[PDB]
């Protein structure tokens, strides 16, 4: 061998100078670095009664040392071993983690089937999802046919399209026209284009429909209300007033044990606010670190808003309750102005007024970020079509 | 733009 | 000259070096991104996946700073992962180009070795990774003679490994050099710069000061060593 | 971009 020390001369790292055996932890610093005094010494050998280790137990050069089986880890003194936590790492596991002894167990709404790790779950329909954003003069949908993007306008009459969302019961697409003050509705094949509101709306900010109370709710900036209507545009009345400056945001989540509303208001003390629809049960969720809110979104099988920031430019989630507020895009130079959001399976897909761009991201960190089309004129509502 | 100064 | 990192690079603006660990970090304009590596520039990485149009970038403590022309600012990243990411002054009357730290604690030292005898070379040297690597000036046309140490004019007249080249172009042989007789006639073969590393034949006499002759030139017709001690001695 | 869409 070149020249080092093959023998059983103990070797100082990286140095061509070795040292007799019996200089471990024998008081004096031998190596350069006393090595042979090293900060793991004076440990007791593993006859120790297992050294006191909970698991399989080492006894080498550098005193003892304890292991853990997969799924555990050390303790800060090297004690025992302690369980991972599986769940308790945000999108470690994609719906209804479940922490065990040494493991974790994973499961996923009826509309989900599990893959083969244990972990990420995919929609089970045969039909790829639609991403569609409202330019100004334009409504473009994304056939997102395994990254295949496909750009086509959905309607052709369009004038200024703000707020877009879909009705998974009769496959109908609607938005408002702020030029216009209307109230449309087509089918995703770009068919039957027929009104529903057609006066009563300055500048409706997003839609958002019940598809199981069969509901229409809006939020109009310049009326500062919160409205509720039938889907087909027939009964409407004031839902909320009292305290709404400027709403922008509304999300809804229909399913009978929830039943339960939200929406963004960004006048002074910005905030996102909860309630019940039909507006009894109001409360305020999330009111710190809050400057011009925008956009909001609910992940269903989580029962988690995600909501953004155009002012502080960041992308979050809390619980229903705000609790649990967790970060996914912050202190990133890649949002400028974002304005509305958009989630699917374990992306995040977001319209940005300053880029012009709608993009996408792992929804639960932020990374894997990409484009997924240019808009001429700024992109301002965005919503996924699929059951 | 261009890579200027 | 060798490239390091050569794949995607488009606009590399911003050039840093932390000496602490030995990473290098780099900003690219079009990109849009600042990435680190290795020297080698194996364990390539990016830091920040979004810079706007970077130009300048300095490495200081655990953070990276830079200038961006776009948004005429001065931010910083966490070194490692990006995070912490803020704006250190707000939007500048003009783009800010160009950035740097000023440190008080003198960074790594070694031992030059052009610090001892211009490390043999005979116009300008420089330390390179195993020694004083030679160089020549920038005006005139020249070439790296005598084991490149020597600048010398280039004419073409390459001259035989058992001669001498002299700073006038005239090769004696390799037997002339520093005994103390100035067989260039401007003493560029008796120079300290090449007595300091050269060494006297096995067939000669070596001299106190460095120089060289054969045993014949001691206690002789006359004294030819320069000190003496061909006389002296005997 | 102003916040105010109108
Ligand atoms: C664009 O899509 C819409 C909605 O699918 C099409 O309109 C109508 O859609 C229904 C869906 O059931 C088609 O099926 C018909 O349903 C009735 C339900 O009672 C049934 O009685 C009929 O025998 C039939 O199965 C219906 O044919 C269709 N209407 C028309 C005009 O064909 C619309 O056709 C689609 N347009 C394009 C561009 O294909
Ligand atoms: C847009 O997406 C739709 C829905 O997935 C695609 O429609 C199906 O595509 C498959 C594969 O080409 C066909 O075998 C089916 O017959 C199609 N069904 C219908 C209802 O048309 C469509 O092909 C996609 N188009 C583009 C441009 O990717
Ligand atoms: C609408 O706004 C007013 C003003 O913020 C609210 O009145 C405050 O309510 C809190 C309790 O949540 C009191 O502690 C404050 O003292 C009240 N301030 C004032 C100036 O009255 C009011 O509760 C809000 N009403 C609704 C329907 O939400
Ligand atoms: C972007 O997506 C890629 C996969 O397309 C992710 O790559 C994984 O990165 C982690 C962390 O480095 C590795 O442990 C995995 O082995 C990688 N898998 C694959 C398939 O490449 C990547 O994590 C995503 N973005 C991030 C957060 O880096
Ligand atoms: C980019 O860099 C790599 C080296 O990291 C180049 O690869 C070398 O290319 C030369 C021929 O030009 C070969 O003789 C070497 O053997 C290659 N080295 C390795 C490790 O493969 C590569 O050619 C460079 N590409 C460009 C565009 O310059
Ligand atoms: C372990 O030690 C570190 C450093 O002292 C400390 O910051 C951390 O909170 C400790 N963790 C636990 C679980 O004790
Ligand atoms: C003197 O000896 C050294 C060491 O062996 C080098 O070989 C050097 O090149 C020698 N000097 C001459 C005559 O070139
Ligand atoms: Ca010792
Ligand atoms: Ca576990
Ligand atoms: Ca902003
Ligand atoms: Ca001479
Ligand atoms: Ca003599």
């Amino acid at each position: 061998q070149p020249f080092h020390c093959p023998s059983t001369q103990w070797q100082c790292p990286g140095y061509s100078t070795c040292i007799n055996l019996s200089a471990l932890c024998d008081g004096v610093f031998d190596c350069p670095n006393g090595t042979d005094e090293s900060p793991l010494c004076n440990q007791d050998s593993c006859s120790h009664f297992n050294g006191g280790c909970t698991h399989q137990c080492m006894q080498g050069p550098f005193g003892a040392t304890c292991l853990c089986p997969l799924g555990y880890q050390l303790a800060n003194d090297t004690k025992t071993c302690e369980d991972i936590n599986e769940c308790d790492i945000p999108g470690f596991c994609s719906q209804h983690c479940v922490n065990m002894r040494g493991s974790f167990r994973c499961a996923c709404d009826p509309e989900y089937t599990l893959e083969s790790d244990g972990r990420t779950c995919k929609v089970t329909g045969s039909e790829n999802p639609l991403l569609v954003v409202a330019s100004r003069d334009k409504i473009i949908v994304d056939n997102i046919t395994a990254h295949t993007h496909n750009l086509y306008s959905l309607v052709q009459d369009v004038s200024f399209v703000v707020a877009l969302d879909f009705d998974s019961v009769t496959g109908r697409v609607f938005w408002s026209d702020l030029l216009q003050g209307k109230t449309w509705s087509v089918f995703q094949n770009g068919t039957d284009k027929r009104v529903v509101h057609d006066s009563g709306l300055s500048v409706t900010e997003m839609i958002a429909v019940d598809w199981i109370g069969r509901n229409l709710y809006w939020t109009d900036y310049a009326l500062e209300t919160i409205e509720v209507s039938k889907i087909d545009g027939s009964h409407r009345t004031v839902l909320i007033s009292k305290n709404v400056t400027k709403p922008r945001g509304l999300a809804l989540d229909p399913r009978m044990g929830d039943n339960v509303m939200f929406w963004s208001d960004w006048g002074h003390h910005p905030r996102i606010e909860r309630a019940s629809m039909d507006g009894t049960m109001r409360t305020v969720i999330v009111q710190e670190k809050i400057y011009w809110p925008c956009g909001l979104s609910i992940d269903y099988p989580n029962r988690l808003i995600y909501f953004m920031d155009a002012y502080l430019d960041y992308i979050e989630f809390c619980d229903y309750d705000g609790h649990n507020r967790r970060q996914v895009i912050a202190s990133d130079l890649v949002l400028h102005h974002p304005h509305a959001l958009t989630l699917f399976e374990d992306f995040v897909y977001w319209t940005d007024r300053g880029t012009r761009q709608v993009m996408q991201a792992n929804k639960w960190h932020g990374g894997n970020q990409s484009v997924v089309m240019y808009s001429v004129h700024q992109p301002l509502g965005i919503t996924a079509i699929h059951p | 733009x261009x890579n200027x100064x | 000259r060798v490239p390091i990192v050569n794949t995607s690079l488009v606009w590399p603006n911003g050039l840093a070096l932390d000496l602490e660990t030995d990473l290098l970090y780099w900003a690219d304009a079009s990109l849009q991104k600042i990435e680190r590596s290795t020297l080698t520039g194996t364990n390539r990485e990016v830091v920040v996946s979004t810079a706007f149009h970077s130009f300048g970038l300095t490495v200081y403590g655990q953070y990276i700073y830079w200038t961006d022309l776009y948004t005429r600012k001065i931010y910083r990243a966490n070194k490692y992962d990006g995070s912490d990411l803020v704006a250190m002054t707000t939007r500048l009357p003009t783009q800010p180009s160009g950035i740097s730290t000023v440190v008080k604690t003198q960074r790594q030292q070694c031992s030059n070795p052009c610090d001892q005898f211009n490390g043999g070379c005979s116009h300008i040297c420089a330390p390179g990774p195993n020694g004083a690597e030679c160089q020549c000036p920038h005006e005139g046309n020249w070439y790296l003679a005598n084991d490149n140490k020597y600048c010398v004019v280039d004419t073409g007249t390459r001259c035989n490994q058992l001669q001498f080249t002299c700073l006038n172009g005239h090769c004696i042989n390799q037997d002339w050099k520093c005994d103390n007789d100035n067989d260039c006639g401007d003493g560029s073969d008796e120079l300290p710069t090449v007595c300091a590393f050269h060494t006297c034949r096995s067939t000669a006499f070596t001299c106190g000061n460095g120089r060289c002759v054969p045993y014949h030139y001691r206690c002789d017709y006359y004294n030819d060593c320069g000190d003496n001690s061909d006389e002296a001695g005997c | 971009x102003x916040l105010x869409x109108x």
